[PDB]
């Protein structure tokens, strides 16, 4: 009946939307996992839940998704919704190969899931998919490039930017645009989760190559307590 | 509100879409069906508005398989909707199983479908208390009557419309079982001038050993014969 | 494949043979084409094996799903009439010719014949099956009136002995049942029990 | 009014509380008038004309080979009613080649207005046939209702004010069942001249009538053909 | 709110009586029928002069022998005016002859009150098509223009206005119109838009004036007779 | 908002349908006890005439579902009806999909999972009848089930379902602790000490199922008669 | 396995003059080698001034009059017009064609007249091709009566004979003839034509009887 | 017919109301507890039913999913059985296309995307049951939650149902990760022995391991031996 | 075409000053086998209509279970209005002509005549659609043998009073029991007149093998 509906896709009075800045809200609850490119390739940087010991193994985290062999996504906001979204934009990865043997440069993709988003948003009477999840990833066009994106459905190149609570404003005074030198970005990467740390309590993982295949590391435990101990002040 | 849709109860327990539409069987006229061994007499009380109406203006006897009948009370566009599907209903058991339809299983089967109606809040209640009737040569003379909530009772004497809590008592003071229903017609018109407390231009059909599993309106002569239960 | 039902008073005999035949070998020597669908109405099945008994429990479905719901025993004919309408509506892709009879409370003996283009007629007795053209002059020239369980018994035994005799296709032991008011009394009759005739010998 | 979402409510009395509201969207439109003799059929209607001038929106329809309407409501849904009731009947001519008798018409439009008085969110069509035909017997005569319940009258009336139409009609149907076609129809006439505000004519502009019966088609009379019926001084 | 398949305790429903405002919102347009063809014009209302005036589109041909004249809610009608003339097309394609003005009236008008929230597939309408127009046409009956409605009503008319200017303009154009063309009509009716005029004294930039004349098809008037026509007034 | 309206879940859990639909069975209430015997579950119910004008054969509630199940439910009767016909076309389904004539467990298991789906999705609403429904495999001994309006089958011994339920389960919580093929001081004597009639062989209906012959019986006044009079220890 | 047609015959005519259409008929329909009955006409009076022939498949022929006579009505109420015959033309083409894949076997032919009133006369392959003529008879009797009425109408093939327009008199006398012609020598005869002609003032309908074997 | 309309929706503060509300419903859930170990799981509930008068071997709260994985509830009854007919049947389109028993981790994937379109899609209100996933599968064996939301989590041991803060502190308390073998059992029983509302009765308590050869109930002359060896 | 479907042979019947009288043999021939001799071929519907069948007998109970259920239907009405003998043979011309369209065609030829309000009708409806009136019908072999002798009388008179009429189809069947192979002896006669529809089945041919022992 119209008396029970919850009306999603309806403009305000202002002109916004109700139902999707209220998932903008839902990723400052729940949200972490910067990244972070440089002239070589791109990490992610993440956080797990709590301190609660009761957890014995997670293969790849709840935080970093592989997607093909060149792209790799984080996730912010409701974790129950975007676990569907990003096996659908998998799929889609896949279905490119199986349209054009490419290796789906990956502003396609990103592309592609923000308009099934989109249209979400868009009609159906559902609600939105909340997860402002973002990308990393190579192509042989452009170089190494990671997007982010929200629930509205715009996206962008985002060249280090944070998602969640405490907002990056402090990255756009430290990143050097030109070069970066990406042992030195896991420093900044440290740095930043440093103010807002072990593997107990973070998930950090990088992307890099050897002779034109990507490879794609979680950076497993014993490199967090060498990143950890490189500071003294920061 | 927990009112306005047939999918929401009450906090007791009583979906009130199906009790709205009881009484709005209960503010129109009445119509009685009494059994006997040879046979069901329908009889259904007229309130006609205007002369402009002629005789059978409406039809409120209809039949449905050339032997089991539609004495209805409420709504008769609901009413006349439920008729043609249950003539559809008894039209897909004869060409299905080929045996002429038992009442019983009609009754259970348009007692369901008006049931299985009031489950949806996308659809209302329907508006119409009917009752049905007939007798195979080995059946007895099976009637059914059936509420809007689609509860349907094999009666003797039922009796549904508005002047109900009168038409119940004489039927319950008529001798029910064992008289041959050419009286009992007679002594319908009986029951419906006690019942009309106010033109009346009743009607009337059966199913009996004069019909062997028919409908007549009546055929016509008792409607000047059952007149003269005039100053009763 | 040839099969009898008997109307004889009462109630009916049935009867059937025993072959299921590949065209030239016998598949299954021991068969019963006498089967039960509910309680006393039994059908039988003749010319192709797999459509008919899925015709079978295709209406032991349906023929049982409308007795409980009528809690009544239902009668013959709605069963022989469920058969024209399934064996009807699908007469393009079925070989079966099934004849059915059954007690009824009603009525009381009823054999209807549902042959293979499909329809349904009443007779006193039926006969279907591929033997079942080689015995048409025996049962035509036997079969008097109102005959009684044991001569109908010994009348369908040897008319299914005749037809098991001379048709290839059809032979083995024959199977009755008498349906009446006490249930099925069925058996069997194994070997020696069949009434052998005598060859003539040239 | 919680009763506004509502041809699926009852009101607590018995009242379904829009569809009688319909019965009210047929009484607001303008009048007309209808009946039966012994041998052939009438139709009157009156056409308001709020423009400059116009053919004042023509109510009598030609449906048929003899089953002719008047509509009194919305146009647009009577428009549809009769390209449904008009393609069946058609539909009778082809299949069974017999005259669509005039009772199973008005029966099953009785029923073919009743599925969206009873489903959800689909308003009834808010239209007043009045409907009259010639079939095998004597010349019927229909209202029907937008609440789907048809009445097999004789001479009604049904529109604006028409209420004292059929006071005059009612109180004048002995005369009915003889009175030929040259005194029926003003005998029809005078029982049309009451609906209009007290202000003397039946001009040949607005009223346009129909006679359908014993060996005649049914026979529309629009401006120049209503001037032969002319008589009455009140 | 309640739905748009209801009927208002006014009496009528509630989309149509709606559907009749957003009407008054929009330009005015007018016709006239005369005995020897049928004119049409409109006042586009251009809002600002920085632009180019000649593609607001508010008479718009049919066929080559039905124009029509909308308002209102603009834009709203290009799927009936498709509609108009795919039917129309349809007509001879299917007849091989011309239409009336009530055949492509009638098929348009079927469309107006044909919507709702639940009903089949989702290409039909939720809201009713709020643009009132009319077809000024020519036919073998004669030259005519069918006043429609948002209810689908659809009316014969000789001298009709709509938009904004729906009182005063009818009411001047019901005193000033029983004859004939005689060329002076279309003369006399941009002098009703003369009354009318909003924001500019109806040059040959925000008018668009159209006659539909039985010898030729119609004649969509370019700048030139417009300003021919202005000039003598 | 609408947490007493439509079946979703309201704060602290509990949907407020489901126990909205658990007081719509005790409306009126002819109120059924099933006894279990380790040979032979009976079946106990009360049933009330209102006038002497029904026809007292039709009116019951014992419906049977299949020759080795049966049922009795104390629901509001419009629903019984609609929630027997769907339990018997899934017992007549299971023996034409899976072979063998269904045993009464899962049985009690799909019907109280199609009145999960009632209770899961909105636009339905639960139907306020309960089943109890007894029957005999060839594996176990005689059961007995009952599922609510909300889809919770348990297996029991002996519940029962109605009005006065809580009377009638400590009567027999009190009265199966102390260990019964004639159930003659156990199944009628639950009715008569809870609401203290003390019967005539008219108004309860009785249905036995026993290991000897599994076939559903309903008892008449003779058998039931004796079975009363039986009450004389 | 089925084969859905057969041939019931039948030879139809019309004649387009200055003021009428005489379209002629046959009656004995018939297939194989037995008759069926002698009694059907197969000129339709579809309108006052439109005249069908139609001849070939019956039964196909039969449902295509209850189609284009439905439409007709389903037509003259709609726009509350009655049709043309020109536009009769156009819709039976198109009805011809729109089942093309399983196609009506039938020749028809539609006589009737004009706006201005000068007659006409239609000519169908079973798909749907309209040409107007003054002649073309067509079904069984095709390959027979054309040739005649090339000469006795169109005078082709013929030098200065003066040829006069044709009247309810020559072009009466000019059906009877070929038909009793083709009654001799068709097969698929008819033993009485029953000429629906078509006049300005209305319509009439001449029968008179032929070869009967 | 149908809504398709979603009735679960976002907060102004920017949460699911539906979701919390059913993790409410979990939270008054009958209690239960899980128990990873080094070969193998124990994953124990509590079965009190009114009164002593039902059948307490008619339903089950331990039930595999057709191979070697068990799965246990709290909260809400059939919503339970719902998910354990979607969950064998996953399973099984698993099994006739891959020719293996599941991995533990794909049936939690699966059973986690099917309980995620119920807060969506067409008037459905979300299970309402954290059902948490036992198996053996190949080397070493897992254990997972599937939340009334659609999350998952891989531990050591946990708690459900009522006053499960207790059991996640107890169980934080007493756990080794060599434990392995009826010493986790024995700890399972000390969960629910905790509160129990009293008696710890055999009937009233089952539990299910996956001791290498399949999951498997256990039998109530198994729970009563261990009740006996308190 | 795919079975050897179960036949009749011919339902011919002429019409007369009063009603209409169709006759048929009783035959459920099995393809050259008379599988069923008591088999019905004539329907009768409502009191001024009759109905035979010539081909196929499964379609043939298909039609007097759809007839049979439209007569009924339409005849509870009630409002008079029964079914002129036009609409029957319209609505089935129109059955088969829509079967046949969709190439699942009704096998069977029947005739259908029944006498009106006014006078009688005998009208044919073919298996493909041929549908017409005429004054004396016969179907299948009939068609080629029982034609003659009816449209020989009826070419002489077109009068016929009911004696002549019945003891015509009674000799055009006894010429289709000598000359038509799939034919048996028994056979029903049927006529609706003034005072409605009555079946006199089934009766016998008084055959004449005289000319047999004059052959050597």
């Amino acid at each position: 009946s119209r008396r029970y509906d919850s009306r999603t896709t309806i403009f305000s009075p202002e002109g916004r939307l109700y139902q999707v800045e209220y998932a903008m809200e839902a990723i400052g609850h729940a949200g972490t996992c910067l990244g972070i490119l440089a002239n070589d390739g791109v990490l992610l940087a993440a956080e797990r839940r709590n301190i609660h010991k009761l957890l014995d193994e997670v293969f790849f985290s709840e935080k970093i998704y592989k997607l093909n062999e060149d792209m790799a996504c984080s996730v912010a906001g409701i974790t129950s919704d975007a676990n569907v979204l990003t096996n659908e934009l998998r799929l889609i990865a896949q279905r490119y190969l199986l349209q054009y043997q490419e290796p789906i440069p990956c502003e396609q993709l990103v592309t592609a899931l923000c308009d099934i988003k989109q249209a979400y948003t868009q009609f159906g009477g559902k609600r939105p998919f909340g997860v402002s999840l973002l990308y990393i990833g190579w192509d042989k066009h452009y170089g190494f490039q990671l997007y982010q994106s929200d629930p509205s459905g715009n996206y962008g190149g985002w060249k280090a930017t944070c998602i969640g609570n405490n907002s990056v404003s402090m990255l756009k005074q430290d990143y050097k645009e030109g070069e970066m030198t990406l042992k030195s970005a896991l420093a900044l990467a440290i740095k930043v989760l440093n103010k807002t740390l072990s593997a107990e309590k973070v998930e950090i993982a990088t992307l890099t190559r050897e002779n034109g295949k990507t490879v794609i590391r979680v950076l497993k435990q014993k490199e967090v307590e060498q990143l950890i101990k490189k500071h003294e002040e920061e | 509100g927990y009112d306005l849709s047939a999918s929401t109860f009450s906090p007791d327990g009583r979906v009130f879409q199906v009790e709205y539409a009881m009484k709005a069987v209960e503010n129109s006229s009445t119509a009685i069906g009494i059994r006997c061994k040879d046979g069901v007499v329908f009889g259904v009380e007229k309130l006609v508005l205007s002369k402009l109406y002629e005789e059978g203006s409406n039809k409120r006897l209809f039949n449905v398989d050339r032997h089991v009948g539609m004495a209805v009370a409420g709504l008769l566009a609901d009413a006349r909707s439920l008729a043609d599907i249950a003539r559809e209903e008894a039209s897909n058991f004869r060409s299905n199983f080929g045996y002429n339809i038992p009442l019983k299983h009609l009754a259970d089967r348009v007692a369901m479908y008006v049931h299985a109606y009031t489950l949806y809040s996308a659809v209302r209640p329907f508006g119409c208390s009917f009752m049905l009737g007939s007798y195979s040569v080995n059946d007895g003379a099976q009637l059914y009557m059936i509420d809007p909530s689609g509860v349907s009772y094999g009666y003797w004497g039922c009796a549904i419309g508005k002047a109900r809590q009168a038409a119940k008592t004489e039927i319950e003071k008529l001798q029910m079982k064992e008289m041959t229903c050419r009286d009992i017609v007679k002594e319908v018109a009986k029951i419906i001038y006690i019942v009309h407390d106010e033109a009346f231009e009743l009607e009337l059909s059966w199913v009996g050993e004069l019909t062997n599993g028919r409908h007549e309106i009546v055929p016509k002569d008792i409607r000047e014969e059952a007149e003269k239960y005039a100053k009763e | 494949t040839t099969i009898m039902a008997v109307q004889f008073d009462g109630g009916v005999v049935l009867g059937a043979d025993s072959r299921t035949t590949t065209g030239s070998y016998i598949a299954n020597r021991v068969t019963d084409k006498l089967t039960p669908i509910h309680d006393r109405i039994f059908c039988c099945r003749s010319g192709s094996a797999a459509d008919t008994q899925a015709v079978a429990d295709a209406v032991t479905y349906q023929l049982g799903f409308h007795s409980i719901e009528l809690n009544e025993p239902p009668l013959v004919h709605t069963a022989a009439s469920l058969f024209k309408e399934m064996c009807y509506r699908y007469r393009e892709d079925l070989m079966a010719g099934i004849i059915i009879a059954g007690w009824d409370p009603q009525e009381g003996g009823q054999v209807y014949s549902v042959p293979m283009g499909g329809m349904m007629v009443r007779q006193s007795f039926a006969i279907g099956g591929s033997g079942s053209s080689y015995i048409y002059g025996y049962v035509d020239a036997t079969y008097r009136e109102g005959m009684t369980k044991e001569e109908c018994l010994q009348f369908t035994a040897n008319a299914l002995a005749l037809a098991m005799e001379r048709d290839g296709s059809s032979g083995g032991v024959i199977r009755l049942a008498a349906i009446a008011e006490s249930g099925v009394e069925r058996q069997v009759l194994l070997g020696d029990q069949i009434p052998k005739f005598a060859v003539a010998t040239p | 009014n919680q009763y506004d979402n509502d041809v699926t409510v009852w009101s607590p009395q018995g009242r379904i509380h829009q569809i009688e509201y319909a019965m009210e969207a047929v009484k607001q439109g303008s009048a007309t008038v209808g009946l039966k003799s012994k041998t052939h059929a009438v139709l009157v209607a009156l056409k308001r004309a709020q423009s400059e001038l116009a053919a004042h929106q023509k109510k009598i329809l030609h449906v048929d080979n003899h089953i002719g309407i008047s509509i009194a409501g919305l146009t647009a849904d009577a428009r549809l009613l009769c390209n449904f009731m008009r393609q069946e009947c058609l539909d009778s001519r082809f299949v069974f080649d017999r005259p669509l008798p005039v009772s199973r018409l008005v029966s099953l439009i009785g029923s073919k207005t009743q599925i969206p008085t009873q489903r959800y969110g689909r308003r009834p069509y808010g239209v007043g046939l009045l409907i009259a035909g010639y079939d095998d017997m004597g010349p019927h005569i229909f209202q029907t209702c937008p609440s789907a319940n048809y009445f097999d009258c004789r001479a009604m009336s049904i529109g604006a004010r028409s209420q004292s139409a059929r006071t005059y009609l009612e109180r004048h149907m002995s005369e009915f069942m003889e009175c030929n076609l040259d005194e029926l129809v003003k005998h029809g006439l005078r029982a049309l001249r009451e609906t209009l505000p007290a202000e003397q004519d039946l001009t040949t502009k607005n009223v346009s009538i129909g006679i359908v019966g014993k060996d005649l088609e049914f026979t529309i009379y629009d401006d120049d053909d209503v001037s032969p019926f002319l008589d009455g001084l009140e | 709110d309640r739905g748009v398949n209801t009927f208002s305790p006014e009496g009528r429903l509630f989309q149509v009586e709606y559907a009749i405002e957003a009407i008054k919102l929009g330009s005015t347009a007018i016709g006239i029928q005369t005995s020897e063809g049928v004119c049409l014009a409109v006042e586009k209302r251009i809002t600002s002069p920085l632009m180019e005036p000649s593609s607001i589109e508010k008479i718009v041909e049919i066929d080559a022998h039905i124009g029509c004249a909308m308002s209102g809610l603009i834009a709203d009608a290009k799927t009936l005016i498709d509609k108009a003339r795919v039917e129309t097309q349809n007509h001879w394609f299917t007849y091989n002859e011309t239409m009336t003005v009530e055949s492509v009236t009638q098929a348009v008008s079927n469309l107006a009150l044909q919507f709702g929230e639940e009903d089949a597939d989702p290409g039909a309408m939720s809201r009713p098509f709020g643009v009132a127009l009319l077809f000024g046409g020519v036919d073998e009956k004669g030259p005519q223009l069918f006043h429609m409605d948002p209810s689908g009503t659809f009316v014969q008319c000789d001298a009709r206005a709509i938009g904004s200017a729906s009182e005063g303009a009818q009411s001047s154009l019901q005193e000033v119109y029983h004859k004939s063309m005689t060329l002076k009509e279309a003369i006399k009716s941009s002098l009703i838009i003369l009354k009318q005029v909003m924001e500019e004294k109806l040059n040959a930039t925000n008018i668009e004036l159209a006659t539909v004349q039985p010898g030729q098809n119609f004649h969509m008037f370019t700048k030139e007779e417009l300003e021919e026509v202005i000039k003598d007034i | 908002g609408f947490d007493r309206h439509i079946t979703i879940f309201s704060p602290e859990g509990r949907l407020y349908q489901v126990e909205y639909a658990f007081k719509a069975i005790n409306q009126g209430g002819l109120t059924s006890v099933a006894v279990r015997g380790k040979d032979c579950a009976v079946i106990v119910t009360q049933k009330k005439v209102p006038d002497k004008l029904l026809d007292s054969s039709t009116v019951t509630h014992l419906f049977k579902i299949t020759e080795n199940i049966g049922c009795v439910m104390t629901g509001m009767t419009a629903d019984s009806r609609s929630q027997v016909q769907r339990a018997r076309y899934e017992a007549a389904n299971w023996k034409y999909k899976y072979g063998y004539e269904i045993p009464v467990d899962m049985l009690c298991k799909r019907i109280a999972d199609i009145s999960q789906v009632y209770t899961q999705n909105a636009e339905m609403r639960p139907l306020g009848c309960c089943m109890i429904l007894i029957g005999i495999d060839e594996e176990q001994g005689p059961q007995v089930y009952k599922c609510d309006p909300a889809g919770y089958y348990c297996g029991f011994k002996a519940t029962a379902a109605g009005v006065k339920q809580t009377e009638s389960t400590s009567f027999l919580e009190k009265k199966v602790k102390k260990k019964f093929e004639q159930t003659v001081e156990t199944a009628i004597t639950c009715l008569s000490t809870v609401l203290s009639i003390d019967f005539k062989p008219s108004e309860i209906e009785v249905g036995v199922v026993t290991v000897e012959n599994p076939k559903f019986r309903i008892l008449t006044e003779a058998e039931i008669d004796a079975h009363l009079v039986a009450l004389a220890e | 396995r089925f084969s859905p047609y057969v041939f019931n015959g039948g030879t139809i005519l019309a004649i387009a003059g200055e003021d009428f259409a005489i379209v002629a008929s046959d009656t004995r329909l018939s297939e194989g080698f037995s008759i069926h009955t002698r009694d059907s006409p197969k000129c339709y009076k579809l309108t006052d001034k439109t005249v069908i022939g139609c001849s070939g498949f019956h039964g196909d022929c039969l449902t295509l009059t209850k189609i284009i006579e439905a439409r007709l009505k389903m037509y003259k109420h709609s726009n509350n017009k009655a049709m043309t015959t020109g536009a009769i033309a156009a819709m039976l083409s198109t009805i011809l064609y729109s089942r093309r894949f399983f196609p009506y076997y039938v020749y028809n032919i539609i006589g009737g007249l004009d706006e201005e009133g000068k007659g006409a006369v239609y000519s169908f392959d079973p798909v749907g091709s309209y040409q107007r003529d003054s002649f073309k008879a067509g079904g069984s009797a095709s390959a027979m009566l054309q040739p005649l009425l090339d000469n006795q109408v169109g005078f082709k093939n013929m030098q200065n004979v003066e040829h006069v327009p044709l009247s309810l008199d020559r072009a009466m006398r000019l059906v009877k003839d070929v038909f009793i012609s083709a009654a001799e020598r068709d097969v698929y005869t008819g033993d009485a034509l029953r000429i629906c002609i078509v006049t300005k003032e209305g319509i009439r309908e001449e029968t008179v009887s032929l070869r009967k074997d | 017919r149908g809504y398709s309309f979603s009735l679960t929706t976002f907060s102004p503060s920017g949460k699911l109301v539906q979701i919390e509300y059913a993790l409410a419903a979990v939270a008054g859930g009958a209690p239960s507890v899980g128990i990873k170990a080094a070969n193998g799981v124990v994953l124990a509930t509590e079965k009190k039913q009114k009164s002593i008068l039902y059948d307490e071997r008619s339903v089950h709260k331990v039930e595999p999913i057709t191979k070697h994985i068990g799965l246990v509830y709290s909260g809400m009854g059939p919503d339970y059985r719902v998910l354990v007919h979607r969950a064998r049947k996953l399973a099984q389109q698993y099994y006739l296309v891959y020719q293996e028993p599941i991995p533990t981790a794909q049936l939690v994937q699966r059973v986690a995307s099917v309980m995620q379109e119920y807060t969506q899609s067409g008037g459905v209100r979300p299970f309402g049951v954290s059902l948490l996933i036992c198996g053996w599968n190949e080397g070493r064996p897992y254990l997972f939650q599937s939340d009334p939301s659609g999350a998952y989590f891989a531990w050591k041991a946990t708690a459900m149902g009522k006053n499960y803060v207790n059991g996640k502190t107890f169980l934080e308390k007493r756990y080794n990760e060599d434990l392995e073998l009826e010493d986790a059992i024995h700890t399972a029983i000390l969960t629910l022995k905790e509160s129990f509302e009293g008696q710890m009765t055999e009937d009233n308590i089952e539990v299910g391991i996956c001791n290498e050869a399949g999951f498997r109930r256990l039998t109530p002359t198994e729970v009563k031996d261990y009740l006996a060896a308190i | 075409t795919q079975n050897p479907m179960v036949t009749g042979t011919s339902v011919l019947g002429v019409k007369f000053e009063g009603g209409v009288v169709i006759a048929a043999d009783m035959l459920g021939s099995y393809g050259s086998l008379a599988r069923f001799r008591n088999i019905s071929r004539i329907m009768r519907v409502n009191n001024s209509t009759m109905l035979g069948a010539s081909g196929d007998y499964a379609d043939f109970q298909y039609l007097k279970q759809v007839l049979g259920q439209m007569v009924i239907d339409e005849e509870l009405l009630g409002d008079g209005h029964s079914y002129s003998p036009r609409a029957i043979h319209s609505w089935l011309t129109r059955a088969m002509y829509s079967r046949r369209s969709k190439m699942n065609p009704l096998w069977n030829t029947m005739v259908i005549g029944g006498y009106a309000d006014g006078e009688s009708f005998l009208g044919y409806v073919d298996m493909l659609g041929v549908a017409y009136e005429a004054p004396s019908l016969a179907t299948g072999y009939g068609a080629y043998l029982a034609q003659p002798l009816l449209r020989e009388v009826l070419e002489k008179q077109p009068v016929l009073s009911q004696t002549e009429a019945r003891d015509l189809v009674e000799r055009c069947m006894r010429v289709l029991y000598y000359r038509d192979a799939r034919s048996y002896n028994r056979f029903q006669i049927a006529t609706v007149t003034e005072k409605g529809v009555e079946i006199e089945g089934p009766l016998s041919t008084e055959t004449n093998w005289d000319i047999a022992h004059m052959i050597s």
